[PDB]
């Protein structure tokens, strides 16, 4: 009402700024008509960077392609990409690109992405690379809302509900990019904490050898009892829940997680890993934190979480 | 005299035990980091040849 | 006499079933979940705890967390 | 594969890595027997070289 | 040394045992040259026959 | 700051004189002498603290220790 000010942070490549994006887009000032504009960049340059990547990955990881022709295919791109401009998909590349995912050898690798970095997102695009490729596309709204960029700077959101005057501010997640969420941390009245349920096989882009939930802990547990942000409350986010109910079944979890025991679905693990997300909270009774699923590309649940939040902001 | 060095002798036995508890700790903690140390380096020098 | 378990060819056990057998240790990392409440002897070893780093780095507003954010 | 411990009693869980690391260690170690074979041929292949050479 | 406190025996030994190993670990680097060299000799014996 | 030894900035000797540096070792002889003592914690692992592999090597005559003179 006189002021609120929310700060997000968590975790790296967590899907923090898809909230952003999903909550102006959609609420406030209007969507953004003419979403080409940018999308058609970002998009092709997404969907050429993963490919890039998954054959770059093809010899390090020894798989073979399946069949003998494929082996000039991939060597003409890898020269062929180098000279093109940014955001333009010649039939040329198309072309390429199509016959190269039509392999079952790629699909070897692709089933193994542990490994190895490439953007989540990417799984879903290429497959329609067609729908991309042909004039005059103008992307939808799921497609818009599952774009990737790197959130770097400090923006200014301005929410509106409740009649409240709202400011929104979102860092880089970074190691580099976190000295600069000291000058944000005085006069704060909550936060919020984003965490990404998939990355339990996963290592670091900074650091090769250490694990990601691992990482999350470490920095949630560290704010979390600290005396600055005594007085305010925190708001505990998890993302890439349809990741998740797709891989949790594929992979144990006594790779993150070594003394597990049991057999994992979507929800028998989910309190494991909430109660292992909460225990690290020192004032047991004192102060009090709340934890909420969500896939970010979608509305009905951003919907039905924010709203409750908000109210639960206004209680206090 | 010699009555003090039979009490020392006699009370010596709460420290013979507490000082050799503290020495065993200390090589416990250097064998185990000799260990991994020599483990995590041959894991890297078998890698490649460079 | 018969060593006060009365039973001498073997090992005994109430259960019985299928055979389970161990899975190999594929990947290994340098890290593990922050630590519990109560500690016992050897658990002090340094880089056996933690993530191989200061927290000061990852952290680094904890530095000077003596200091309030009056200034 | 191991077949008896001396003190009588069966193989327990410090045992496992024990003779775990070893196998590790000597699973990493066959590079050198792989570049060895590979030297062993450029070798030959040389000397057949010069040999070719010679005659002509 | 990151406590305060000097080097001792326990600290002798450790940094030795890594010393013979990074030393005894040299015979890799030297095949590399050797390699490299068999490599290039046999490409130039099998040009000078065609 | 008493630091109940009167001292502050550095350790401090009774005598001084030219350093001595250690040598390094390079045999590397397997066995040992045979153990004399009060045994304490830390001692009996198995492959150190021993000549060898085996008694009956060494002493083959040993295996009939339990047998009389004549035998
Ligand atoms: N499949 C799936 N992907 C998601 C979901 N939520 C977020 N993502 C992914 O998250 C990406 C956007 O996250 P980022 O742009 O990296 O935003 P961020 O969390 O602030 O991380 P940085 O930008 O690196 O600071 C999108 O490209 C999505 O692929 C989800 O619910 N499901």
């Amino acid at each position: 009402a006189r002021t609120v000010k929310l700060l997000l942070l968590g975790a790296g490549e967590s899907g923090k700024s898809t909230i952003v994006k999903q909550m102006k887009i959609i609420h406030q000032d209007g969507y953004s008509l003419e979403e080409c504009l940018e999308f058609i960049a970002i998009i092709y340059g997404n969907t050429l960077q993963s490919i890039l990547a998954i054959v770059r990955a093809m010899t390090t990881l020894n798989i073979q392609y399946g069949d003998s022709a494929r082996q000039d295919d991939a060597r003409k791109l890898m020269h062929m990409a180098d000279t093109i401009e940014e955001g333009t998909m010649p039939k040329e590349m198309s072309d390429i690109i199509q016959r190269l995912w039509k392999d079952s050898g790629i699909q070897a690798c692709f089933d193994r992405a542990s490994e190895y970095q490439l953007n989540d997102s990417a799984g879903y695009y290429l497959s329609d690379l067609e729908r991309l490729v042909t004039p005059g596309y103008v992307p939808t709204e799921q497609d818009v809302l599952r774009s990737c960029v790197k959130t770097t700077g400090i923006i200014e959101t301005q929410f509106s509900f409740k009649d409240l005057n709202f400011r929104m501010f979102d860092v880089g997640g970074l190691r580099s990019e976190r000295k600069k969420w000291i000058h944000c941390f005085e006069g704060v009245t909550a936060i919020i904490f984003c965490v990404a349920l998939s990355d339990y096989d996963m290592v670091l882009v900074e650091d090769d050898e250490v694990n990601r939930m691992h990482e999350s802990m470490h920095l949630f547990n560290s704010i979390c009892n600290n005396k600055w942000f005594t007085d305010t409350s925190i708001i505990l986010f998890l993302n890439k829940k349809d990741l998740f109910e797709e891989k949790i079944k594929k992979s144990p979890l006594s790779i993150c997680f070594p003394d597990y025991a049991g057999s994992n679905t979507y929800e028998e693990a989910g309190n494991y890993i909430k109660v292992q997300f909460l225990e690290l909270n020192m004032r047991r009774d004192v102060k009090e934190i709340y934890s909420h699923m969500t896939c970010a590309t979608d509305t009905q649940n951003v919907k039905f979480v924010f709203d409750a939040v908000t109210d639960i902001i206004i209680k206090e | 005299t010699e009555n003090d060095e039979e009490i020392l002798l006699k009370y010596l036995n709460f420290a013979n035990l507490i000082m050799k508890v503290f020495h065993l700790s200390y090589l416990h903690n250097c064998e185990t980091r000799r260990g991994q140390i020599l483990l995590w380096s041959g894991s890297k020098v078998f890698e490649e040849l460079t | 006499i018969r060593s006060a378990t009365r039973v001498m060819g073997g090992p005994v056990t109430p259960r019985k079933g299928p055979p389970k057998f161990k899975q190999r240790q594929t990947r290994q990392f340098k890290s593990k979940p922050p630590k519990k409440g109560v500690q016992g002897f050897g658990d002090d070893i340094p880089g056996m705890e933690g993530l191989g780093t200061d927290i000061t780095v990852i952290c680094p507003w904890e530095a000077f967390n003596h200091l309030e954010l009056h200034e | 594969t191991f077949y008896n411990r001396k003190d009588g009693k069966p193989f327990d869980e410090q045992d496992e890595v024990l003779m775990e690391s070893l196998t590790q260690f000597l699973g990493w170690s066959v590079l050198n027997t792989d570049t060895y074979d590979k030297m062993n041929k450029l070798e030959n292949r040389k000397d057949i070289a010069q040999d070719m050479v010679l005659y002509h | 040394r990151k406590d305060g406190k000097p080097f001792d025996e326990m600290d002798e030994t450790l940094m030795e045992s890594l010393t013979q190993f990074l030393g005894w670990s040299v015979l890799n680097p030297d095949t590399y040259e050797l390699m490299n060299k068999l490599e290039n000799r046999k490409d130039i014996f099998q040009d000078m026959v065609k």
